[PDB]
RNA sequence: CUAGAGUCCAUAUCAACAAUAGGGCGACCUCGAUGGAUCAGGACAUCCCGAUGGUGCAGCCGCUAUUAAAGGUUCGUUUAACGAUUAAAGUCCUACGUGAUCUGAGUUCAGACCGGAGUAAUCCAGGUCGGUUUCUAUCUACUUAAAUUCCUCCCUGUACGAAAGGACAAGAGAAAUAAGGCCUACUUCACAAAGCGCCUUCCCCCGUAAAUGAUUCUCAACUU
């Protein structure tokens, strides 16, 4: 769904994802084999002159049924460690972080509408 | 001189007299093998470690999906077993092999479409001819009688099982079609390359290596899925719900018989041997077999702990 | 008796017969000692086989 | 690419004279019942059809002249009578078509 | 690979074979038999066979209309399909048109067939005539057919 | 909520403290009972500030209390959608065209 | 070979002066038409995966050696540099491996400009712009079943370690690639084909480690 220079949206309150100049950030990199993100997967942000990691939570790519299928391709900023870089999520995110393996308990603690 | 055909100098009240004719004896010779162990049946053995029982052979209906109590879908090949017989028995020594055969046929034809020494073959036999004949290596234990029919029962939900089936053909076809070849870009001054092999050799060895991926036929060969598990059997329409895809296209016959793995030998204790006798029997089965794990369509929607 | 013939010193496990299938990477060499227990006439067969003249009567 | 060497006649006659170059023999011909001229088993017979052809062409030429004029067809089912015919009792508000000839043996009247 | 494919390519191109199938229609409706290639004859047999059914319909129909409309090029042959082919059929559920193999036509050799609508005016065609009850065959299934029948009831 | 049952935040005093209860509670749990239910991993084992587990029913935050105030948990899992940083952001504007 | 480094100490590793082996200027054929794409074949002097000795090998990491080529060896900016990754981003041979499969540059051309030389015409191992080879296949050759890896969990925060730290083996889950199939759903689409979708994928590797035992693991008879 989301690959290199591909643009995102970033859905937590984060000072460094809010753009004054309404300009999306664009992955540079995906932490996969094949390069491919679907969600809950970890990529990397060249937003504001910084390479950041960040976790994809949505993504307008179709996936199996049953799951919500989101219209624009929503990101999540975390440190280099795990940490999220906002407070809080606004926007209405996928529970199936649970199922899946990694670390997205500190996302969804965060979080605050689920669908 | 000349080729002729069965209803060739057939006058038309004829042709309706030897169309039910045929038809009537066909399903008379079917229906006196509903019995085989009544008819002097061939010494039953028990299961022994290291035994393996004869096949199926099955018709590829079509797909539908299925649940199970954990809550994922896989979806399930039907295949029905019609008309299925044990046709000849040859023995070890005969079959000059380590292991005896047994031949098995389904989904009968007409006889007007038949070689004439396929016609007396099944003359004899007493049974309709079959579409396709099938050879499974079987032990001495596990000899059947010929004549006896078979049945989806064979198997049974929870064993893995192997099919195998000619493809879908799809004639001459490119390499990029074929071998998967990546092809040329279509713009920036390319002339005529967007589907080429290119390169099929180097230019030292003066040839081309046999056996070089080549543009050519796919398809219309026979292939083998491993490792496909039973989720349900149907008991009154003889179908098999096999896990996963299986080669062929729709209403192809594939040969069913069980898994060659090595995690999965040893796995026929409680199985049919050497197959399931219906008539034999001293309960009914159920209308339908399922899994442990397969939730029953009239069973309570799943609520997960 | 192709079986319990003999080799004079350590020709089983020395000798190799080398044989190609034509297909890349097809080079396949066994020793005396593989070929014998695969097969046991093989290694008589063979024998013979280089000593007879090389033309179209040999076969 | 151009040829290398020049092909021999021996060549050329195995490849020429192959046996799925040659004419294969048909097996389907038979004599026509009717008119005895030969005729292909699935096939029309050439001399029947032919025939059969000549007459609708003279009766859709009587056809046209009895019409006179494009975009006039008519609402109403069409007979052909031949000479020394009447009407039938149940041939009643249909097109008349007259041919001044006799009734062939083959065209069997309703 | 055609697999499922029930339509051919022939013509320049999907509006060109409507308008060749349309052309060997309204030919077919007005002289009620034609001779075409085999493969266009079989391609427009479909097209005819549903004509009918559309006349069945009757004029005041208005989807009729429409569709006898475009299908007919000479506007005169629409008063002749919802008031002479459909009455002819009115008792007849299906096969409205008998086809036929023709021998090939000297200009190309191309494979030649003829299409007619059943009930037609003109002298029949040389239709294939089964073999005869009285021929030998025959005779003996026939005998075989009355032995097997007083069989069954004794 | 289609979350959890039980939410539970702890507060430590250095990062060997909240390793020491991490590793203190999994080894009671695996040890104790429930055999048929899956393990359960640690989450945040390099990040030094946060650190969480997370039970088939019960979830635990173990953070320094520096990171609650940063972080802070308690509100929003009794408020729902009304905590003071939820009503701070302003809500989807769909920018407009310019003059 | 054993000077010299390595606190001591040739030989855990490094290495001087030397010595012994192996690997791929000449005009011998042709003056009568290099980079990348795709496909790769092969060697091992092994980048990754595997097995085993030594260690200045506590354990994790490492260094060095033996064996092993079945399998794998990324995507981007500029014209090797660094950007992010990976179990790894190997060295080569193959007429640049491969232009009658294709396609940037250079060896240079017909036009021109700058700097330089030349009286000039005109030149330059200085820089720059622009810039045409084609081909219908005659022959040879060829043209359809055994899977690998990473991550996570358990063992286990166990052995080891004063702590810092932190494993083996066996088992489980998940993912990726590759091979072979398929259309129940999603999607491109509709009697069908296809992937972005789904299903299946099963052998060993012999370096050495040890018993008994003669003239001591054995190019002694022998056992694992
Ligand atoms: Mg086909
Ligand atoms: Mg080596
Ligand atoms: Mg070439
Ligand atoms: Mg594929
Ligand atoms: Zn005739």
């Amino acid at each position: 769904a989301i690959q290199k220079m591909t643009r995102v949206r970033v859905v937590d309150n984060s000072a460094l994802g809010n753009s004054p100049y309404h300009r999306a950030p664009r992955c540079i990199h995906v932490y996969k084999k094949n390069g491919v993100g679907k969600v809950g997967d970890q990529i990397l942000l060249a937003i504001k002159g910084q390479k950041k990691k960040a976790l994809i939570v949505g993504h307008c790519m179709p996936g199996p049924r049953m799951t919500p299928r989101f219209d624009s391709n929503n990101v999540v900023l975390i440190e280099d460690n795990g940490n999220p870089v906002g407070t809080r999520i606004k926007t209405p995110i996928p529970t199936s972080l649970r199922k899946r393996e990694g670390e997205y308990s500190k996302v969804l603690a965060i979080a605050q509408n689920f669908v | 001189k000349s080729g002729t055909w069965w209803d060739e100098h057939l006058s038309e009240e004829n042709v309706p007299f030897i169309k039910q004719l045929v038809s009537d004896e066909d399903k008379a010779q079917l229906a006196s093998k509903l019995c085989p162990l009544k008819d002097e049946p061939w010494p039953i053995h028990p299961w022994e470690p290291g035994s393996f029982r004869v096949g199926l052979i099955a018709l590829k209906l079509g797909m539908m999906p299925l649940w199970t109590k954990d809550g994922q879908k896989h979806v399930v090949t039907l295949l029905q077993v019609q008309d299925c017989h044990v046709l000849k028995y040859t023995s070890k020594e005969n079959c000059n092999g380590k292991m005896a055969t047994l031949s098995v046929g389904g989904k009968t034809v007409s006889r007007f479409r038949k070689a004439t020494s396929i016609l007396e073959f099944y003359r004899e036999l007493g049974l309709p001819p079959k579409q396709t004949v099938k050879i499974f290596n079987i032990t001495d234990n596990a000899a059947i009688k010929p004549g006896t029919p078979l049945y989806a029962a064979h198997f049974r939900p929870g064993q893995y099982v192997d099919v195998t089936a000619k493809t879908i053909g799809k004639g001459f076809q490119g390499v990029m079609k074929r071998w998967g070849f990546k092809g040329q870009p279509a713009t920036h001054g390319q002339t005529k390359t967007h589907r080429r092999p290119g390169a099929v050799a180097t230019g030292d060895i003066g040839r081309v290596w046999p056996g070089t991926k080549m543009p050519g036929k796919m398809g219309n060969i026979y292939r083998t899925e491993y490792g496909l598990k039973v989720w349900r059997i149907n008991t009154k329409h003889n179908i098999i719900y096999v896990n996963g895809s299986v080669p062929g296209h729709k209403n192809c016959l594939v040969k069913v018989k069980d898994s060659k793995l090595p995690a999965y030998k040893d796995l026929g204790k409680n199985l049919p041997f050497p197959t399931y006798f219906p008539d034999g029997d001293e309960e009914e089965l159920p209308e339908d077999l399922y899994d442990e794990n397969v939730c029953q369509p009239g069973a309570p929607s799943i609520t997960f702990a | 008796n192709t079986r319990h013939i003999a080799f004079s010193g350590n020709k089983w496990e020395q000798k190799v017969y080398s044989s190609h299938t034509g297909y890349p990477g097809g080079f396949r060499q066994v020793t005396a000692a593989q070929l014998h227990l695969r097969d046991p006439v093989a290694i008589v067969k063979l024998a013979i086989y280089g000593m007879l003249p090389k033309n179209l009567h040999r076969r | 690419a151009a040829p290398k060497n020049r092909r021999t006649i021996e060549v050329n006659r195995c490849r020429r004279r192959n046996p799925q170059k040659l004419i294969k023999v048909k097996n389907n011909i038979d004599v026509c019942p009717e008119c005895g001229h030969l005729k292909q088993k699935h096939v029309l017979c050439a001399y029947c059809y032919e025939k059969v052809c000549k007459e609708t062409a003279e009766i859709r030429r009587q056809i046209g002249k009895q019409e006179g004029g494009p975009f006039k067809a008519p609402t109403i089912e069409t007979v052909v009578l031949y000479t020394g015919e009447t009407p039938s009792e149940q041939d009643q508000g249909k097109r008349i078509i007259e041919r001044d000839r006799k009734r062939p043996s083959w065209f069997t009247q309703n | 690979i055609s697999h499922g494919r029930v339509f051919r390519r022939m013509g320049l191109g999907p509006e060109s074979r409507i308008h060749l199938l349309r052309n060997l229609l309204t030919g077919l409706v007005r002289h009620e038999r034609i001779e075409a290639p085999w493969a266009r004859v079989d391609e427009m047999r479909g097209y005819a066979e549903k004509l009918i059914d559309y006349g069945k319909l009757g004029d005041t129909n208005e989807r009729a209309m429409r569709m006898a409309d475009f299908w007919l090029t000479e506007k005169d042959l629409i008063p002749k399909l919802f008031q002479v082919l459909a009455p002819r059929y009115k008792d007849q559920t299906g096969g409205y048109t008998r086809m036929l193999q023709i021998p090939n036509r000297s200009l190309d050799r191309a494979k030649m067939a003829v299409i007619e609508y059943k009930g037609n005016c003109l002298p029949p065609l040389p239709l294939p005539r089964r073999d005869s009850h009285l021929t030998l065959l025959n005779q003996l299934l026939q005998g075989l057919r009355q032995d097997l029948r007083q069989s069954q009831e004794a | 909520m289609r979350y959890t049952d039980y939410f539970v935040i702890v507060s430590g005093t250095s990062t060997r403290h909240l390793h020491a209860m991490a590793f203190y509670v999994v080894k009671m749990y695996k040890h104790l009972k429930c055999k048929r239910d899956p393990h359960v991993k640690i989450e945040g084992k390099d990040t030094d500030d946060w650190l969480c587990v997370d039970f088939g029913s019960m979830v635990i935050h173990l953070m320094l209390p520096e990171t609650r105030e940063i972080y802070e948990l308690e509100k929003l899992w009794t408020l729902r959608s009304y905590d003071d940083q939820l009503a701070q952001i302003a809500p989807e504007t769909v920018p407009e065209d310019f003059i």
